[PDB]
RNA sequence: UCCGCGCCCCGGAGGACUGAGGGGGAGACGGGUUCCGCGGCGCCUGCAUCUGGCCGCGGGUGACUCGGGCCUAAGCGGCGGGUGAAGACCGGGAAGGGGCGUGCCCGCCCGUCGAACGGGGAGCCGGCGGAGACUCCGGCAGGCGCGGCCCCCGCGGAGACGCCCGCCCCCCGGCGACGCGCACGGGGACCGCGGCGGGCGGCGCCCCGGCCCGCGAACGCCCCGCAGCCCCCGGACGCCUUGCGCGGAGAGGGGGGCCCGGGGGCGGACCGCGCGUCCCCGGCCGCCCCUGAAAAGCCGGGGGGCGCCGGCCGCGCGCCGUACCGACCGCAGCAGGACUCCGGGGUCAGCAGCCUCUAGCGCGGGAGCGAACGCGGCUCAGGGAAGUCGGCAAGCCGGCUCCGUAACCUCGGGAAAAGGAGUGGCUCUGACGGCCCGGGUCAGAACUGGAACGGACGCGGGGAUCCCGACUGUUUACUAGAAAC
């Protein structure tokens, strides 16, 4: 797997580019609040983490609503 | 930080209820006696002072840092003084141990 | 125990045959097989490792990491090529 | 020889001893001249005194 | 032997199956009289291929 | 130092076998294979025997035939006198 | 061994054992279903059996990545033909192909033989079954082809080189691709020591001192990576190793680049510290009358010729092998012989011996008695080879440190010569690094003990000669290991 490269191709790949789902992590293991973002890709599963909840909001309003977002 | 420490504070809930007996008052005079800091017991109760709080009996301290362990050690050695069949010293969250009773 | 057993279809210790040992999320040593480094283009003149060219295969570098930049690039290092093309120069100029 | 190499370096480093003293020192050392740190730091005292 | 070949799998695994006793049906019907195969055989005396 | 006394200095290795004469012999023949010659071009003593019949500069980086335990053998060195002097009488 | 209903099977509880060059866990080969589950004992299990590798029944081996296949090695076949009564043997001199195109070029001349240890394109983690797993299933990755669609033919640096990557022929190269070693350094795993969190056990007395558990893969990016090599300025007795090595054919110094089976961060998805052990890897140095495979494939570079190349998205990956082996091979369930791979703790110089953790496990049967005699093992007063063909056999010696070492010699040896002295436990005191933090080795003391300490274990007796053969080697598988070769 790969991390993404933040929002910016973020945002592109959810847009344009095939990404089968959205698993939103929220604060997994406890060692931060911190949201993470994981968009299984054709190529790759593509990980960014969003160092707030309400950046977590944003971006599973602002995408193309074919990409599935299914929460953790 | 192994010369600075800190005030920490590690309680036993007896949680006996008084059914299995259990002083509390003398479960403190039993840590308080047998407290050591290191191998000495010289000066144990200027940096650690143990009282009874309710049910749960509390060890907290004002300089000195000690391994929860200890509280499971002092503990596991008072009822061998007299009630060896019961209590299982299982934890009950950080800080908290609990004399849980046994099956 | 440690003990890792084989992980070849053989136990036969060959060149091909060297595992490294890891742990694994389950707690247990795994035989990772350590590759042969299959080394990098030699000088043909001079017989010294051309440098810019990563000791990996060809077949997976990607054509510009196993490409230098200059003429006579992968055959001959850059000391080598200031020799020909010098020789050639006045070689030349000799029966000119 | 490591440590008494690395004593001469630092030395060097800091310019407490010149580049031709800095050469005698470092073969005296693999003649066996000096033991210790300490008696190769007396020896250099010595020199440049 | 785990590197075996088709080939020989394909006579040894002949072997296996053939190994077996006289159908109970068949010694009624036929009135056999001697019920033990004879080219039965044990992995641990008899060698095939040999 | 002086850990050998006698010639047994490179044939210390041999120990009490083999025989002085032998020894002796190999003495002067292993000494001179050992030994760094000069580099005819690198102009440094930095040759090297790499095999037998091949001896390499160590700065130049040039392989040079010469003799087994030696760079340049006695019959060698007068040939290539004799075919100079030679040709430059018939030019 | 006891108890359970109890069989030698099983379960609990004890007491052992194999002792990490395993009576452990696995493979190559060989056997060919022995593997597994259920039922049974008629055989077999050399006593027994309710057991079983035995018997009946029913099942069990899943691969794009691992291996075969593939390529070559020693070799082996094949060749217009040559020969021989032939069978058969022998073999370059003989009009021996290919590409695109439908024409033109290019071109002397065979291996789709031979390796489940060599070369090779690419796989990891978790989970699931009575019998399997790099194969299944879930995750996640990589390799190579294919189709659709899009994109379009170089830039940067002073250089070393950096990046946003064209193909085909002819030539030049490269990778595959490689000895042995002694040290030395660097990683990985293992190991140990603490801390802390979580469980335990024992507890007559002590016990924060005993035990157990605490995990992080492939592959993506991004950054560091010693040594090595190279570039720029510049013009030197400097730079450095454990050993070295190096420099006007350019050192040092100040910058840069490159490669480094590695390490870190982010993804995938507990915190320190230390000595060892093993495995790889690096830079050298040594060694040879010893110089340490090949090919398939892959990839550059020059010249030409000619247009590529990428991205995303789908799709595809066929044939074979895959159970198990205390089961192989010697007529046996034959103190017989079978090749690998992984290798913990303590005492130790040790991978030695001796006990142990893990894991395996209790072996062609049991009870008694404690004759002779055997077979292994101990001890023996005083003497000590007087025994015997011969000191055969046994006994002595031995570890470490420190003294002290003769004739003789091919000056290397002899030599551990001979011949001695010490050695335990406790309580201290010096040495030795890095920058208050580590090592546990080497000295020097006291004090103590029935006049003891390599307290088991491990582990030369020594000298003086004579004859043969210089030596290390090799030798009549199975009565000669020699002075023979």
């Amino acid at each position: 797997p790969n991390t993404i490269t933040e929002e910016n191709l973020m945002k592109m790949i959810a847009d344009g580019r095939g990404k089968k789902l959205v698993v939103k992590s929220c604060s997994k293991g406890r060692l931060q609040g911190k949201v993470k973002l994981k968009l299984r890709t054709a190529k790759y599963l593509y990980t960014l983490t969003v160092p707030n909840a309400d950046d977590a909001k944003s971006i599973v309003k602002g995408c193309k609503d074919k990409v599935e977002v299914q929460y953790v | 930080v192994k010369k600075e420490q800190g005030n920490i504070r590690f309680a036993v809930d007896c949680s006996a209820g008084k059914d299995l007996e259990l002083n509390l008052n003398e479960f403190a005079d039993y840590v308080r006696t047998h407290f050591k800091i290191n191998n000495r017991k010289h000066g144990v109760a200027e940096k650690v002072a143990c009282s009874v709080e309710g049910d749960s009996l509390v060890i907290q301290t004002t300089g000195y840092e000690f391994a929860k362990r200890y509280v499971k050690y002092l503990t596991k050695r008072f009822l061998y003084q007299d009630y060896q069949g019961v209590f299982r010293v299982l934890s009950t969250d950080k800080e908290t141990y609990t004399l849980k009773p046994y099956t | 125990d440690c003990r890792v057993t084989c992980r070849f279809h053989s136990t036969y210790r060959t060149r091909s045959k060297i595992v490294r040992y890891k742990r694994t999320p389950g707690n247990r040593l795994t035989s990772l097989r350590v590759k042969k480094l299959p080394n990098a283009p030699h000088c043909a003149e001079t017989g010294k490792q051309i440098h810019g060219i990563p000791r990996v295969i060809p077949q997976h570098l990607t054509r510009q990491q196993r490409k230098v930049s200059r003429p006579y690039g992968g055959k001959l290092c850059g000391s080598a090529l200031r020799a020909h093309i010098l020789e050639s120069f006045l070689n030349e100029e000799n029966q000119a | 020889q490591r440590v008494l190499r690395r004593l001469l370096s630092r030395y060097r480093d800091d310019e407490k001893i010149d580049r031709h003293l800095y050469e005698t020192l470092y073969a005296k050392a693999k003649g066996n001249m000096f033991k210790n740190k300490r008696v190769l730091l007396e020896h250099i005292v010595g020199m440049q005194k | 032997t785990a590197n075996k070949t088709l080939s020989r799998k394909l006579r040894l695994a002949k072997k296996t199956k053939t190994n077996k006793n006289i159908p109970r049906w068949v010694i009624a019907k036929d009135h056999l009289k001697k019920t033990w195969n004879y080219k039965r055989h044990h992995w641990r005396r008899s060698h095939l291929k040999l | 130092m002086a850990k050998r006394t006698k010639k047994v200095g490179l044939t210390g290795k041999y120990g009490t076998r083999y025989g002085r004469a032998a020894r002796k012999q190999l003495l002067k023949i292993e000494t001179s294979q050992k030994a760094k010659y000069t580099c005819p071009f690198c102009a440094k003593d930095k040759v090297r025997r790499t095999a037998c019949g091949i001896w390499t500069c160590r700065s130049c980086s040039k392989t040079m035939a010469g003799g087994a335990y030696s760079l340049h053998t006695e019959p060698a060195n007068a040939a290539r006198a004799t075919i100079r002097r030679l040709r430059l009488a018939r030019e």
